[PDB]
């Protein structure tokens, strides 16, 4: 079998294949996560270079791993499917053996572990994907939001963004997100998430996707018109 | 290109030497061994204020009598920790006893040189392994990706290590109390860290014979930081 | 330019490692010749023992593959013995599986196929040898089949191999143009060996003693090599007319 | 030891070219000309027996090969590569078809199997592509007579008539002027001999030309009588004398 | 160029340069020889005394295979040991299936094919030794010499290592002056002389002589080391000839 | 050893791109153009054969349009031999699903499976990727008529109208101009042929240079029919739409 | 375990399963639920060898839940039953086969029809208006053959089921400690808590 | 140069550079001495610390009751090779009820090291070993190189500055070989030998490591205050 | 049919005192009604102040004692010459025995 060490150290102590995988993430469409007091919102950018697209059937950017946890990503689309499938299988395996659904931290730790493994195994390249994993632990009302990257490191975030122009939207979030008082309602959280994407997106039309996750497996994706109403209200307050 | 297991003209393995450079870029970790216990402390180094810092886990329990702190590519440490935990538990299963701290360290270090064309590269992380056993008392070890491990009275690893080690050279003596060691780790971490040290960007832990391995609360560490500030202002 | 190191195509559709294996074939500086009689097939080869410390009885490039099949090799002795051992193993296995002696042309095809694989698979190098197989086949009669590092093979009325193969080939061509038959019209193998040695002397322009030659003879149901004294008797008969 | 070449030796270059396949096609271009023509009641395939030495017995080297009783093959390019492909093609006709369905494969499907083998030598680890192009002629009950070309990439195409190798460009133009959908087998053989004469330098006779047909069933070549449904092979290699007879009416 | 960077690659000459480089390691080694006598074979080797701290007679170089074959080599000593280990496996499997001890020509090809196999791939390195070996079987005495390429022939006398040219010349004199043959006891004496004479190419350090033999009359066709009085007698004969 | 000759087919560039995937896409841009158009009452697949000959046996020839099952077909752009390897795997996957669940495989599940196979060759194994892009035309009872595309990276997307192969930039602009949501199959047939007629590198678009297929519920009642057009039928539809 | 029954009426499928678990000499439990929900509108009851029953049922449940998440879609009862049949047909030629018999009761939301499938440990599948495993059918089928109508209400189905259980309690030698009854219809799965 | 990329490549002069580079790792290692009489065999080793807070790296490893070694170079490689020796000593005792001869132990170490010098993918061992033992033919001392070369000696030294100790032993050869039935005097000779390799630093109580095996003496290692008697 | 087991007889006895312990056994070895040996030691000093006897099928008994003595040796190698305590030895012997759960050592062991 093909055993070639593709991920190796360089004289300055860098693993370039892992670092180049991060450059693939930089190219991917922007993804953002914001947790309120009783919810988490995942926002995603859709590049409008592709019209004549069939939006009914085209792969959506946010994926349910279980009924209570969701995963979004920035980077190689094909690579992300492999991580999503593995995470979904592990979620069902956990329910089968522990008789309890995965915690958000456990699912994050698993996906991050798979990513790390692909950085020191022979004959494989690292995933060109960073992920945002959000949801609620079983029988818990505390919001959870984690981030993973190609190297396999992971951490928890009050709010975070990944992908192209994520430096700009992180700038916005760092001055607009208060830890002592997070977005108290679904409305406030969605509004802050749409606002953060409007710093980068272009037209607020079919370019912004929004998914809201609440406790006890309550997950819903907002439609074009619902998001369009947030887009309308934000700019009418801005004209002042 | 060239083999992953190649020797340099000086008789050193290229990949091992390069992984040591990655560890130099890692956040600082410090350990101090006393006759009352061993203290372990780390710099958390969050990349952004929106990152919830209590999710940064650079100090980890291996068993009740053995703790561990890391510096470098911290994702690489996860399989090393998994192996260490498995080895500690397996020995207890086979022998109805605690494993020696040195034996645990040796088992972790056996993984290090298992790379080639086994894993595709060495680990990019260094570990400080601290613990207690009945035969050799309180112990602190430094485990490297070369497979070598040294025992230390005190040791610092990561980006601020050589400045910290010089400081540990002057401060350590064989009569240090546990309280004195805690303040000493805080003092030296504060010296080498970029950002100002507080209970949210630094973490303390210890291992004692009585209570075992414990990660300190942010409230407990905050008091020790206040105690440090006052005694430095006392002269 | 790693297309020259392993067996992959060059921009001209050539395999350089195969071409260089053909060049290794002439490293021993030895010439061989094969001809067919009515009842036999004869192969002769030059024998050179350049060191006095050598045991001359062990210096040989003719091999007894099976009872019926003989093989002469042009190329270095390590690769020659590699091919010899494999041919012996293949011939023995064939007899075990199919219940009859492996034909000369079938063994040639099998060794040619193995050689073809070395030209297509990168991890294996070509053998730097040309193999001339001889026998008196029970269906086809006297047979000469020759294999090379490209995996090519074909039957021959007669053939020659080595640094001076062209001189011997043309000499043989001219004889068969006169006689207008595909073989040496002679009853005994002794006279077919004499024909073979005579025409090698003519083509190379050199005289031979008993220790300068190596001879293999195939008849119905056996292949054998001649001793120095058997060759001497052959040389005496050539000189006496 | 162990084969440590587990990686592809054929890869895409910046321009999108697969170098090793292009170079294999170059080797085919240097090869001796071979052709095929399809008639209403048969198919003919032909090539030159380019003898490497006059001491060599060129009858022992078969450029036109029977794959099944109703399918034959000819090539241009590297001879040894062709020989092993004929071995693999003969075996796969049995292992992946005859041992399953109790009958020989139709021409198009055997071609498909040979094509797959050639494709894999273009992607699998530690190997180079085959340096040959094949022309495969055959007949089967439901598809009738057919003729196919297979290239080093593994691509294959059906033809009414075509040529490959050395003088293929000129030969294909010659075939375009002469071919029609009303040709009888004897007419196709006549055209094949006319076309092949243009690319041959030296001797042009039954001993230097190799020619075979896919035509009527030959009960005389079956080897047994008694089963009405078994009527014999449609593949037949023409003799040296049969070729020379048609060279007088040339 | 680049043809010499990888084993099994043919150069435009039709040469395997990696094998030719292995020969250089052989030529760098100490001198070892072999002499075929009337009813057996004698092997001798030069052992360089690098220091006084080397224990005399302890670091034995000549190796036995089965009970009737002796092996000596020049070049990389570990490579030679690896080849003898394989030879011992080949001899054991032959005797297991066929009962009779492996004939010397049969044993020669087993070593030959194994060494040749290490010239077929780039994933292995050629052997850095030339091996002189032989013994007595049912057809009499046999002496062989095997090169890094896998090439081997039978010999009347053989030599390899740094002082091979000197040794070869001495061996050629013995072949000419004794067409009828040499006795086993004579061959031991002559072997001692030739090693002492060949030591001129290694004259900086002093050396230790080591001799072994297999003879039908003297050792019952078994391989034995020359020891004690017979060794001293050969050393005295050798010292007398150099003065 | 062997490392010397390894091209390393599964590595990132400094910009975070996959060399071999990018180069395979370059190869596909020279292949004959294939077009898919989805209508309310069916799907059209139209594709151009590459510079042909008069001696090519067209009526038995297939290089562009392939049947995966009774409900799903594909149009190919790239290496035909590479495509047939993947096509046979897809045919097997469809039958595996039918055996397991006793229902025809949904279109997207088949598409995802083939796309994952393509992905694997870009991440592990050290082999070259498949130089193929597919247009999938299919029907199932969940989403109805569907069009997808996949490329050597293993990425796939859904479309109302799409092109692959040569001159996709020009083709996509022409499709984007004339496509409407309430369009019917007979209108889509015309659009596909008109688009090929304008984007082709040949002098004129004739029957012998085309492969054509429709997937219609124009099958008597509650079922779907695949129609791979014959040479004479391509000739007739060219006259009907007024191109010849 | 022991008795499992099923009946498909106009608008629902009803599954009845015994509560007893007996380990040789003693009845260890009298409240055991011999069923697993595979999807919101599909229920599977089971009986056979100890351990293998729950292991097989939970394995199937895990697989259907995995499919549901992957596709965001509920498989039809027919599709689920075919998947289960193949797993048992595979198992019967294994080193150690699953000794498990199942009934699958599902409501098809596409066709708006209840469906009942009976599958034994060999992988023998049949679609039925009513079914059973073991000796349960020997006592109950004559009653079902007489009274069953395809247009029965859920309440009428429960009443016919009560008559079947009463006949079992009369003529069966083993005490199966009553049955747990569950209904599968357009609104999902619910348990009848008084039976 | 162009021929040092892997162990499977000879240079044009017939050298193996990867093996030579592995030999270089031994020269960087701390000094260790070996010497023997007719009754006893002794190892003396200068241990190296990382700094003043650190421990001194152990140099001597026990392989059996009658055999053990000292190391210089890559310590993990010594652990692999000493583990192999422990297994081979153990196999000999379990299967044949026989203590493994020191000479045979040397042959086994040679062959294990050789395989890593002729194959692709692998690397040579980066450590040198001094093996002492007492078997059926008396006291023995062996020197192991990762080239595969194993040599039996009266005395020797490996590591940095080992040449000074080696010359001293070459002078004292006739004296220390005669120290029979006196373990303390043989160790004294070894401590005096290793002293000829010291610069700037001297032998302290946590610096010095001594091992001994003999006629009625199991292989035992002395560290700490147990070597103060010899300082 | 081949029977891999046998019975070598013998009787052993272990008694624990306040600050001492004894392990005793008879020295007779038998098969069926024959005496193999009148003195064949059955109780063994295994090092670290531990004594052991595995009574029953003597081949399995010798194998187990041999493997435990070996385990003591490797415990010293792997754990810095730490003394193997009696409780640790007992747990270790359980794993030696259960490793052949489906082809057992036909013995009754006492330490
Ligand atoms: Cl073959």
């Amino acid at each position: 079998g093909y055993d070639r060490a593709l991920s190796i150290f360089s004289p300055d102590g860098h693993i370039f294949q892992v670092e180049y995988a991060l450059e693939a993430v930089k190219r991917g469409t922007c993804a953002v996560g914001v947790k309120g007091k009783n919810c988490v919102v995942l926002g995603c950018e859709r590049r409008s270079t592709l019209k004549l697209q069939d939006t009914r059937i085209t792969p959506s950017k946010v994926s349910k791993i279980d009924s209570h946890v969701v995963l979004s990503f920035s980077g190689l689309n094909a690579d992300s499917r492999i991580l999503i499938e593995k995470a979904r299988v592990e979620a069902q395996s956990h329910r089968l053996t522990l008789e309890d659904p995965v915690t958000v931290e456990y699912l994050t730790r698993y996906v991050a572990g798979v990513q790390q493994r692909y950085t020191q195994s022979g004959g494989v390249r690292p995933f060109g994907v960073s992920t945002l994993i959000a949801g609620f632990d079983p029988r818990d009302d505390e919001p959870k939001l984690y981030q993973t990257e190609p190297s396999g490191i992971y951490s928890s975030w009050s709010a975070q963004t990944i992908g192209r122009n994520s430096k700009t939207v992180r700038e916005f979030l760092e001055k607009n997100y208060d830890r002592k008082e997070p977005p108290a309602t679904v409305e406030e959280c969605v509004k802050l998430t749409v606002r953060s994407l409007l710093e980068v997106v272009q037209t607020g039309a079919k370019n912004i996707e929004i998914t809201v996750v609440k406790p006890d497996s309550d997950i819903v994706a907002l439609s074009s018109e619902e998001i369009n109403q947030y887009v309308t209200q934000i700019e009418q307050e801005k004209q002042e | 290109d060239r083999g992953v297991s190649t020797f340099s003209p000086e008789g050193r393995l290229f990949q091992v030497e390069y992984s040591l450079e990655a560890i130099k870029l890692g956040s600082t970790a410090i350990g101090i061994a006393t006759k009352e216990g061993v203290v372990l402390g780390v710099e958390k180094r969050a990349t952004s204020p929106l990152l919830e810092s209590d999710s940064i886990e650079k100090i980890v329990e291996i068993d009740r009598h053995i703790g561990c702190a890391m510096s470098g590519l911290t994702a690489d440490a996860r399989s090393m920790i998994e192996h260490a935990r498995t080895a500690a538990v397996t020995h207890n299963l086979y022998y109805d006893e605690d494993i020696n701290v040195e034996s645990l360290t040796q088992s972790v270090c056996d993984l290090a040189l298992r790379f080639g064309e086994l894993m595709s590269r060495p680990f990019g992380v260094a570990l400080l392994i601290a613990g207690h056993d009945a035969d050799d008392g309180y112990q602190l070890f430094h485990a490297e990706p070369s497979g070598t491990f040294y025992r230390y009275n005190a040791k610092a690893i990561g980006s601020g290590s050589e400045g910290a080690q010089a400081e540990l050279l002057n401060e350590w003596h064989s009569s240090l109390t546990l309280k004195e060691a805690e303040l000493l780790v805080l003092k030296i971490l504060k010296q080498v860290m970029e950002e100002k040290l507080d209970e949210n960007n630094a973490q303390l832990s210890c291992i004692t014979k009585q209570d075992g391995f414990k990660i300190y609360d942010n409230e407990k560490t905050a008091e020790l930081i206040k105690e440090l500030k006052e005694k430095e202002a006392a002269e | 330019g790693y297309d020259r190191h392993i067996t992959i195509f060059s921009p001209e559709g050539r395999l350089y490692q195969v071409e260089y294996a053909f060049k290794a074939t002439n490293q021993t500086n030895i010439n061989s010749l094969a001809v067919r009689g009515k009842d036999c097939t004869v192969v002769i080869s030059q024998k050179k023992v350049p060191d006095k410390l050598l045991d001359p009885t062990t210096v040989s490039y003719i091999f007894c593959i099976s009872r019926t099949i003989g093989m002469v090799v042009n190329g270095p002795i390590p690769d020659a013995r590699n091919a010899a051992l494999r041919a012996k193993a293949e011939a023995a296995e064939f007899r075990y599986k199919y219940g009859y002696d492996m034909p000369c042309d079938v063994l040639a095809k099998r060794m040619a196929n193995l050689s073809q694989i070395y030209t297509q698979r990168a991890y294996m190098r070509p053998l730097g040898v040309i193999l001339t197989f001889v026998s008196v086949d029970e269906e086809l009669g006297p047979s000469i089949y020759k294999t090379d590092p490209a995996g090519y093979y074909v039957g021959y009325k007669a053939t020659a191999t080595g640094p001076k193969q062209q001189e011997i080939t043309t000499n043989l061509e001219n004889h068969f143009k006169k006689s207008k038959i595909d073989h040496i019209n002679e009853e005994s193998w002794e006279k077919v060996v004499e024909f073979a040695i005579t025409h090698m002397i003519d083509a190379l322009g050199t005289e031979f003693s008993k220790n300068d030659l190596e001879v293999g003879v195939a008849t119905k149901d056996k292949f054998f090599t001649l001793s120095a004294e058997n060759i001497e008797e052959r040389l005496v008969a050539i000189a006496e007319q | 030891m162990t084969d440590r070449y587990s990686f592809s030796l054929t890869t895409f270059s910046p321009s999108g070219k697969l170098g090793q396949i292009d170079y294999a096609l170059t080797a085919v271009k240097q090869g001796v000309t071979s052709l095929g023509i399809k008639a209403t009641n048969g198919v003919v395939i032909a090539t030159e027996k380019k003898s490497s030495s006059p001491l060599a017995m060129s009858e022992t080297l078969s450029k036109v090969s029977l794959l099944t009783p109703d399918i034959g093959a000819v090539y241009s390019g590297m001879g040894p590569d062709y020989r092993v492909l004929v071995d693999k093609s003969r075996k796969v006709a049995h292992t992946s078809y005859k041992r399953i369905y109790g009958e020989y494969p139709p021409t198009k499907l055997l071609v498909s199997e040979v094509a797959k083998i050639m494709q894999e030598a273009t992607q699998s680890g530690g190997v180079r592509p085959f340096g040959v192009s094949l022309l495969i002629a055959g007949h089967d009950e439901f598809n009738g007579f057919s003729l196919y070309q297979v290239d080093p990439s593994g691509s294959y195409f059906p033809w009414k008539a075509t040529a490959i190798g050395k003088g293929s460009v000129a030969a294909k133009t010659f075939l375009e002027k002469r071919w029609n959908d009303e040709l009888e087998l004897e007419d196709a053989i006549h055209i094949a001999l006319l076309t092949l004469k243009e690319s041959v330098e030296g001797e042009f006779n039954g001993d230097t030309i190799e020619l075979a047909i896919i035509g009527d069933e030959n009960p005389d070549l079956l080897g047994y009588t008694g089963i009405p449904t078994d009527k014999g092979p449609r593949f037949r290699k023409l003799t040296s004398q049969e070729i020379n007879d048609r060279l007088e009416a040339l | 160029t680049g043809y010499d960077l990888s084993n099994s690659v043919f150069s435009p000459d039709g040469r395997n340069f990696q094998v030719e480089y292995a020969v250089k390691a052989v030529e760098n080694g100490t001198t070892s020889i072999g002499i075929k006598c009337n009813d057996g074979v004698v092997f001798a080797v030069e052992k360089l005394i690098t220091s006084k701290l080397l224990v005399p007679q302890k670091n034995v170089k000549i190796q036995v295979v089965d009970r009737h074959i002796g092996c000596v080599y020049s070049g990389l000593i570990p490579d030679g040991r690896h080849l003898v280990n394989r030879g011992r496996e080949e001899a054991a499997s032959f005797k297991k299936l066929y009962k009779t001890p492996i004939p010397i020509p049969a044993f020669a090809d087993r070593l030959g094919q194994y060494v040749q196999a290490h010239t077929l791939y780039n994933s292995v390195r050629p052997f850095g030794v030339s091996t002189i070996f032989g013994g007595v079987d049912k057809n009499g005495a046999h002496l062989y010499m095997l090169e890094p390429s896998g090439s081997y022939w039978g010999y009347k006398g053989a030599a390899t290592g740094k002082g091979r040219q000197s040794a070869k010349a001495e061996l050629e004199k013995l072949v000419d002056h004794h067409p009828e043959g040499l006795s086993a006891r004579e061959a031991v004496k002559q072997a001692a002389k030739i090693i002492y004479l060949a030591h001129e190419d290694n004259k900086e350090k002093d050396f230790e002589l080591e001799i072994s033999w297999c003879s039908l009359s003297e050792t019952n066709g078994l391989h034995k080391f020359v020891k004690g009085d017979l060794l001293q007698e050969a050393i005295d004969f050798a010292q007398k000839e150099i003065n | 050893g062997s490392r010397r000759y390894d091209s390393r087919t599964t590595i990132f560039s400094p910009e975070g791109r996959l060399y071999q995937v990018e180069y395979a896409l370059e190869s596909i841009s020279h292949a004959g153009t294939a077009i898919g158009i989805m209508a309310s009452d069916g799907i059209v697949l139209a594709a151009e054969r590459k510079v042909t000959s008069t001696l090519l046996e067209q009526d038995t020839s297939t290089e562009k349009l392939y049947k995966l099952n009774d409900k799903i077909a594909v149009a190919v752009a790239g290496l035909t031999a590479d495509a047939e390897i993947l096509i046979n795997t897809a045919r097997i996957h469809a039958q595996n699903y039918l055996k397991t669940y006793n229902e025809d495989i949904p279109v997207e599940i088949l598409v995802r499976r083939l796309s994952d196979i393509k992905q694997g060759y870009t991440q592990h194994g050290g082999l070259r990727p498949f130089g193929v892009s597919f247009i999938y035309a299919g029907y199932d009872d969940r989403y109805g008529y569907q069009l997808y595309t996949s490329n050597p990276s293993g990425n796939y997307t859904g479309w109302k109208a799409i092109s692959v192969g040569a001159n996709t930039s020009a083709a996509q602009t022409l499709l984007q101009m004339d496509y409407k949501d309430d369009m019917k199959v007979d209108d889509a047939i015309e659009l596909a042929l008109k688009t090929l007629s304008k984007t082709t590198d040949s002098s004129a678009l004739t029957y012998d240079r085309l492969e054509f297929a429709t997937i219609r519920k124009g099958a008597n009642d509650g079922e779907v029919y695949q129609k791979i057009f014959k040479p004479q039928e391509i000739k007739d539809i060219l006259v009907k739409t007024g191109i010849t | 375990m022991d008795i499992i029954l099923g009946i498909r009426v106009q608008d629902s499928v009803i599954l009845a399963s015994s509560k007893a678990v007996t380990r040789g000499i003693s009845v260890l439990k009298d409240s055991d639920d011999k069923t697993r929900q595979l999807s919101p509108h599909t229920l599977m009851s089971f009986a056979g060898e100890a351990g293998d029953t729950v292991q097989f049922a939970e394995y199937i449940q895990a697989n259907i839940q995995l499919y549901s998440i992957r596709e965001d879609y509920e498989l039809s009862p027919q599709a689920v039953s075919s998947f289960v049949r193949q797993e048992l047909a595979k198992s019967i030629r294994s080193r150690r086969p699953y000794q498990v018999n199942v009934l699958i009761g599902g409501y098809d939301k596409k066709k708006n029809k209840p469906e009942l499938y009976q599958i034994d440990y060999l992988g023998t599948k049949v679609e039925l208006p009513y079914g059973a495993h073991g000796y349960s059918g020997f006592y109950t089928f004559s009653l079902l053959d007489h009274h069953y109508r395809p247009d029965m209400t859920t309440e009428e189905g429960l009443d016919l089921l009560k008559l079947c259980v009463q006949e079992l309690e009369k003529r069966m030698p083993m005490d199966f400690k009553g049955v747990i009854v569950k209904i599968v219809d357009k609104d999902g799965i619910r348990q009848v808590d008084d039976f | 140069n162009n021929y040092d990329g892997d162990t499977v490549t000879f240079s044009p002069t017939g050298r193996l550079f990867q093996v030579e580079y592995a030999l270089e790792a031994i020269k960087q290692g701390s000094v260790t001495v070996g010497l023997r009489s007719n009754t006893h065999a002794v190892l003396v080793a200068l241990k190296r610390n990382a700094d003043e807070l650190s421990s001194y790296q152990k140099k001597i490893i026990k392989c059996d009751e009658h055999m053990g070694l000292s190391l210089a170079g890559l310590a993990p490689d010594a652990r692999v090779l000493s583990n192999y020796l422990r297994q081979q000593c153990n196999y000999s005792s379990l299967v044949f009820n026989r203590k493994l001869a020191v000479e045979r132990a040397g042959h086994l170490l040679c062959d294990k090291a050789q395989k890593n010098t002729q194959s692709y993918g692998g690397r040579p061992y980066g450590v040198g070993l001094l093996i002492i033992g007492y078997d059926k033919s008396g006291a023995h001392l062996l020197e192991f190189q990762p080239s595969g070369n194993v040599t039996e000696l009266y005395g020797t030294a490996i590591g940095a500055r080992s040449q000074g100790a080696k010359t001293y032993l070459e002078r004292t050869l006739d004296t220390f070989i005669k120290i029979d039935g006196n373990p303390d005097e043989l160790i004294k000779a070894g401590v005096e030998a290793i002293s000829q390799s010291l610069r700037d630093e001297s032998l302290t109580v946590d610096n010095l490591s001594i091992a001994i095996v003999g006629k009625d003496t199991p292989f035992t290692i002395y560290d700490g205050e147990a070597v103060a008697k010899y300082i | 049919q081949f029977n891999p087991y046998g019975d070598n007889g013998g009787t052993i006895l272990g008694i624990a005192g306040e600050d001492f312990a004894v392990l005793a056994g008879d020295t007779r070895n038998i098969t069926d009604y024959s005496i193999n040996s009148r003195y064949e030691p059955k109780v063994f000093d295994c090092g670290d102040n531990i004594v052991m006897s595995a009574n029953g099928f003597a081949a399995d008994g010798d194998a187990l004692v041999k493997r435990f003595k070996n385990s003591v040796k490797w415990y010293h190698f792997d754990h810095n010459d730490k003394k193997l305590s009696i409780n640790s030895a007992a747990r270790n012997i359980q794993h030696l025995l259960y490793g052949k759960r489906f082809f057992p050592y036909y013995v009754h062991t006492i330490i």
